[PDB]
């Protein structure tokens, strides 16, 4: 079933290997992979999604060179504190969520474009936490493997 | 045709072909080439009569005959030259089988039917395939084989390097009925060798190939190992090491699991790596991935296997037969290892 | 270098008004060495206009006309209706080539316009009516090369190869 | 009707100013059918002069230069330096043949003065260094058939066709 | 009886400090004479032990070595572990006999010790790894003959001959 996921682990990626340059917050991505995956499948998708958004603000260059990876290629997400380099995993989750129709690019795009709607996006995710955690399982474990292989 | 005959005629011959090439009409073009002969026929005086007006026409008539029939026209010289190299290869594989403690039931030229222990079957297949092409390392009696020829004490006889040879190994219990064992071996060979296709590169372009496979079976486990990876299997001397270059990869991997450096879990672990290794189009990523699949199952400090990265993307297929076969060479390798090791049960 | 001349073997008597003096250099490419004519030359992609005999430039790979490289100069005022050229004898279509290779030839060959109004339907030609073979042996095989009918009366060894070898493409229109 | 003309294709410059009427009639003989350049013209005997680009012929049939045939009237003022030939296309040396034509045509080929005061030594100079096919694909591959850059994203295909197909003999003088 | 020195070519980068003056006679047995290398020396019953690359005397006729016979002296300090012998130049087994005949020749074979404790399972290994060819022509095929890479740039005629004619035996033990 999830055989297309192993290609999505690339066409979403587009780069998180030197767009995440300088080997600091780059080699921190293996931590993201392993720990976040383990915690999503022990704690939950919501307790982890909160923890992830807390490390990446709204309406800033984070959002700029996060949505820039929706219609562009060169997005050097550089910055030492994992806040532009923490939106890596956030974008990883969001690209899957949109390209698998779990949530629609209409609602998401229009939602992360004004403060009123981030609450509603987060509530929508809360309503789809089990579905998302079940589907994104293999797509994420693939990146936990891709890290310990390449990253 | 251009490449046969160094002499002074090769240029003449390729000019004849330039004539034939693009259907230049009957002798409506030979005026381009008869020159290249009539300038040369008059280098000698003892030539009695003049007969160069037609022989240049018969030459391109013959070359067009070949190129338009699509096959080299056979002559008795062709047949004796073939079926003598066939018996020479017979004499070579005879001493090859005896080297690996085998027992030759029958081995005539192309065919072979021998019983070997499951331990020296990969080694034997590698050696016998490379020798059938006429390329080896040791002397096999008095047939001292050398890179496409067979040197018998300074006499160079040719071999069959361009010919493909298939294999069909059956790992059978000593008590299995030989009737069904022989029938299944013959059937696997004659059937699988004509129904399975693997990704081969032809003039720098991936196509599909049919023959040169090694079909292992063990009571329900099957695996296919290509032995060509180039559809004209040999066109230079660089090709003679590509021959069965996967069987020595499987050998290297077998001599890591004996030494206890790699665990047999390596054979029960590749699946959770293939689903990612096949959807990939980046070489230097697949290399890391296989290194991690080997890293996770090694037992010593740091093993080194380094699959040759020309096996990645090799896609085996089938025309819907009851033979089940993984569609990638890297998984057929582990299935071949599972078969071999089941042979030591 | 030795300056030469080129004239062909047509089935018409358009050879006579082509040259002033038969000789004028030191030697020839074309020879007769008691085994018949040596060093015949053919040129590809052309043909004779048997009336006012010259060369027509075609582009058929089959087209070819056989002519003789004699030592001369065609009336000392041409190079406007005969072609002027220089070939280093490394690029000659020299049949029965037995004589020396001068390695630098300056040649005068007939060459004019094709008059591209009709289709140059050019066909082969054979030198039949052997009376004309004799007459042409009287034409050039004697006036250009004097050495005939003096050193050998045996023309019958050289009378048949003129019919055999000398064959070209004729416009016939 | 279809008065064709020839264009030679060496690696050299000064090929786009060869003519003024480029498209000419409705079509040409050559065509690119998204598989290969069909009906490619090669002449047996003509060779290009390195200065004042045109084809000067050499008697050796082994001398040859390739090109394609286009349909047009060169510059409205040439055909005084271009040999006009009238052939039925049965004598045409076309390579990479695809189909057939109306069986009656007329060609204007670039022919150059021979320059007899120098010998004719020709070497085969072929096409490579794809920067040299760039100014052929942009200049004289578009100008002949403006169909390019419209549906055929396969200019790489025709680039390789040129890479394997085209050569000539140069005088290098 | 001009003194020459036999040098061979294994895959190793080992033939560098062996002949200080790559000459010492008035000619060279070997010759690259427009067809490639010619007059190569072949010896039967030996094999090159690439580690400290030198020949080794065994008894097997399956084993042979090939190397270019050149002129020079054995490091002006050898004949302790090297070899020093003479030859009548007639009993020889030459590849492409095209060069001179000395009729009396003293040569020096780079030679190694038996070390009769390891069983010499010898394998045939001809030249591979084209880079070793291309830096061998730099290391040896330019220090023996200045004509190489000065008069001729056409080095391909020895390039393929390196792979075709130089085949030795590797002990790999
Ligand atoms: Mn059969």
């Amino acid at each position: 079933l999830y055989e297309e996921d192993y290609k999505l682990a690339l066409e979403a990626f587009k780069k998180v290997f030197n767009a995440l340059t300088h080997y600091g917050a780059k080699q921190a991505f293996r931590s993201r992979a392993r720990d976040l995956v383990e915690e999503i499948y022990n704690s939950g998708f919501i307790p982890t999604f909160f923890y992830i958004i807390s490390k990446a603000e709204l309406n800033s260059d984070s959002l700029d060179s996060l949505i820039s990876l929706f219609s562009s290629d060169n997005a050097i997400l550089r910055g030492s504190d994992e806040n532009v380099s923490y939106s890596a995993y956030l974008f990883i989750i969001l690209y899957y969520l949109i390209k698998r129709g779990i949530i629609e690019q209409k609602f998401l795009i229009q939602a992360l474009r004004c403060e009123k709607t981030r609450l509603d996006l987060i509530d929508k995710l809360y309503n789809l936490a089990p579905i998302i955690s079940a589907k994104i399982r293999t797509y994420l474990l693939a990146i936990k493997r891709l890290s310990e292989a390449l990253i | 045709l251009v490449n046969a005959g160094s002499g002074s005629i090769v240029d003449y011959v390729k000019t004849v072909l330039k004539c034939i090439r693009e259907n230049l009409n009957k002798c409506s073009c030979a005026e381009k080439i008869y020159s290249n002969e009539v300038a040369k026929v008059m280098f000698r005086v003892n030539v009695e009569k003049a007969n160069v007006e037609e022989e240049v026409k018969n030459s391109l008539e013959y070359f067009e005959t070949i190129l338009n029939e699509g096959r080299i026209i056979v002559t008795p010289a062709w047949h004796v030259s073939i079926s003598s190299a066939l018996n020479r290869g017979l004499l070579v594989e005879l001493e090859l089988v005896n080297k690996h403690k085998g027992f030759v039931i029958y081995a005539g030229g192309d065919d072979l039917l021998a019983m070997l222990p499951v331990d020296e079957v990969l080694d034997f297949i590698k050696e016998s395939r490379r020798a059938f092409a006429g390329f080896g390392t040791e002397k096999l009696g008095n047939m001292c084989l050398e890179n496409g020829f067979v040197r018998i004490n300074n006499a160079y006889y040719p071999s069959l390097p361009i010919v493909g040879r298939s294999y069909s190994v059956i790992i059978a219990h000593y008590a299995d009925p030989l009737f069904f064992v022989i029938n299944d071996s013959y059937n696997l060979l004659e059937e699988g060798k004509e129904i399975i296709r693997y990704r081969v590169m032809y003039n720098g372009e991936y196509k599909d190939a049919k023959k040169d496979v090694a079909i292992f079976r063990y009571q329900g486990l099957t695996s296919v190992i290509p032995l060509s990876l180039k559809r004209p299997i040999v066109s230079s001397v660089s090709d003679f090491n590509e021959i069965a270059s996967i069987i020595d990869v499987i050998l290297e991997l077998k001599k890591r699991i004996d030494e206890g450096r790699i665990s047999v879990s390596l054979l029960y672990d590749y699946e959770k790596y293939k689903h990612l290794i096949v959807a990939s189009d980046e070489k230097y990523l697949t290399e890391f991935l296989v290194k991690d699949w080997i890293k996770r199952n090694s037992l010593r400090k740091h093993v080194e296997f380094t699959i040759d990265e020309k096996l990645y993307g090799v896609r085996l297929t089938i025309e819907n037969y009851p033979i089940k076969i993984p569609n990638d060479l890297i998984s057929n390798i582990v299935y071949t290892l599972r078969i071999i090791y089941g042979g030591e049960k | 270098s030795t300056q030469r001349e080129y004239v062909f073997i047509p089935i018409t008597n358009s050879i006579t008004i082509d040259v002033k003096i038969t000789i004028g250099g030191s030697d020839h490419i074309t020879n007769i060495d008691e085994r018949g004519i040596h060093n015949v030359l053919v040129i590809t992609g052309y043909a004779v206009d048997e009336k006012n005999g010259r060369l027509v430039p075609t582009l058929d790979p089959c087209d070819y006309v056989k002519g003789i490289l004699v030592a001369g100069t065609p009336q000392q005022a041409q190079s406007n209706d005969f072609l002027t050229l220089k070939l280093p004898a490394n690029k000659l279509y020299l049949i029965r080539k037995k004589g020396n290779i001068s390695d630098d030839l300056k040649i005068y060959i007939p060459y004019s316009s094709p008059d591209a109004r009709n289709s140059m339907k050019t066909k082969p030609v054979s030198i039949s009516d052997d009376t004309i073979v004799n007459n042409i042996i009287k034409e050039v095989f004697d006036k250009i090369y004097n050495i005939t009918q003096k050193e050998k009366v045996k023309i019958e060894k050289v009378k048949e190869d003129i019919k055999e070898l000398f064959s070209y493409y004729a416009l016939e229109q």
